[PDB]
């Protein structure tokens, strides 16, 4: 069986320098086309570059050219690659495809930012509203944390169905995150609904108590 | 050169639908070698055409690569369920690699469903900070595909919209959120505010009147 896990990828400040690594097997690398492809946040895929087998010549994307330099470790079965003016352009996941794209190793998430910062978050209550099903929607904005993952709840728990974590858009070197809840007009105001966001990395815990706007 | 490949399509099991991959230089040719791959949840890919034709180990029947038209395609015989992916379509112009757009393809495994959509006016106590952002929330709609335009007094807000990438909630649905984001002092300005979601053919906007 062929297997490729890709690793490296960490946050880094704009203008830093990273080095990724594809460690392969179930084969051997030297006769082998490797290339280096990248999805963004974007959802698009981008070549980056290719090393071709035998001794061959590698070819660069022009996004690319003269900042990325690839290599082989043909001895430790291992494909790297030089990541070095990164700009913002360049918040990826990086993947390495074998010949033809055939298989694909599962990625590595590199973030060019500014820094860490626990998240604020705002309840987010109905203007003035009406429940057309008998039915009201709460959420939360959990905004400007860094970095990633969150966990977001409702009533810790009990809040299981109607619930709808939406997932993260980064924008000025921080994420902007999203929550809702359903609720038949019956339990909200009457009773209570909190949103518990951890911000696990800053050790951050954070209740907020949606009511009334 | 530019790929260029259809945004979406969608079919129902059984039926046979065909993908293209178009160069803007001129006729695709066996000289590109058409490369075909599938993205699956949670950012899988699996190659399943290369040199415009051949199949990779494993890759079912089902899938055929060939040209038709001055273009690449990609037929899928007899769609079954389990092929509702994105299909990404790469062109080598002898030097490098040009990666098309993709196609999100639908088995309607369901029936066509329409969007729940709910706009959140900012906060008090973001107010404060000076930053007013105003959450849409998109919700269980089928096929996973939405265009989102905002709009502030009747002019389409051109900027500081961001919306997510639709994603698969446990009944196989989909959903997504749009944001705007204006200074305290822009949204002041304002006393009218719209969330516009269209969905296949049909528009659903949702409101709030400011002043
Ligand atoms: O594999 C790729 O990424 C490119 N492929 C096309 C393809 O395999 O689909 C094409 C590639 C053939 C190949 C080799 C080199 C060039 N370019 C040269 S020599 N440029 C000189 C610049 O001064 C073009 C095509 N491979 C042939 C094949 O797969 O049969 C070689 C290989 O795979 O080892
Ligand atoms: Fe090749």
């Amino acid at each position: 069986e062929v297997t490729l896990v890709e690793s490296g990828g960490d946050s880094v400040k704009p203008g830093g320098s990273l080095k990724l690594s594809c460690a392969a097997s179930g084969f051997t690398l030297s006769g082998e086309t490797m290339s280096w492809v990248r999805q963004t946040p974007e959802k698009r895929l981008e070549w980056v570059a290719t090393t071709l087998s035998g001794g061959g010549f590698t070819f660069y994307s022009a996004s690319v050219k003269g900042r990325f330099t690839i290599s082989r470790d043909n001895a430790q079965n291992n494909l790297y690659l030089q990541l070095n003016s990164l700009r913002s352009e360049d918040t990826a996941l990086y993947f390495c495809a074998s010949h033809r794209f055939v298989h694909w190793g599962h990625g590595t998430l590199v973030t060019v930012s500014a820094k860490t910062t626990p998240p604020s978050v705002y309840p987010l209550a109905p203007g003035s509203a009406a429940q057309t099903n008998s039915m009201v929607t709460l959420g939360c904005l959990v905004k400007g944390y860094f970095p990633e993952p969150v966990t977001v709840t409702w009533n810790s728990g009990s809040l299981s169905s109607g619930v709808h974590t939406f997932p993260a858009v980064l924008e000025s070197d921080l994420y902007t995150l999203s929550s809702s809840v359903t609720v038949p007009s019956s339990p909200r105001p009457s009773e209570t609904v909190t949103c518990n966001v951890a911000h696990p990395a800053s050790s951050t815990k954070v209740d907020k108590k949606i009511v009334p706007r | 050169a530019v790929v260029t490949q259809e945004s979406a399509l969608t079919t129902s099991p059984g039926e046979t639908v065909t993908l293209t991959c178009r160069s803007s230089t001129g006729a695709v040719t066996t000289s590109n070698y058409a490369n075909w791959v599938q993205e699956k949840p949670d950012h899988l890919f699996t190659g399943l055409i290369g040199g415009t034709n051949n199949r990779a180990p494993g890759v079912p029947a089902r899938f055929s690569g060939s040209l038709i038209g001055d273009k690449a395609a990609l037929t899928i015989t007899g769609a079954q369920t389990e092929d509702e992916a994105r299909y990404f379509c790469a062109l080598w112009y002898s030097n490098l690699w040009v990666f098309g757009g993709g196609t999100k393809l639908t088995v309607l495994g369901q029936p066509k469903s329409s969007p729940s959509v709910t706009l959140f006016p900012p906060s008090s106590e973001e107010l404060e900070t000076n930053k007013a952002t105003l959450v849409c929330t998109i919700i269980d709609f089928y096929p996973g595909v939405v265009t989102v335009d905002w709009k502030v007094d009747g002019t389409p807000v051109t900027q500081g919209m961001e919306t997510t990438q639709p994603s698969k909630q446990s009944n196989n649905k989909y959903m997504a959120s749009s944001y705007l984001t204006l200074t305290a002092r822009e949204w002041e300005r304002h006393s009218s505010y719209s969330c516009q979601v269209t969905h296949e053919g049909h528009t659903v906007e949702k409101s709030l009147s400011r002043a």
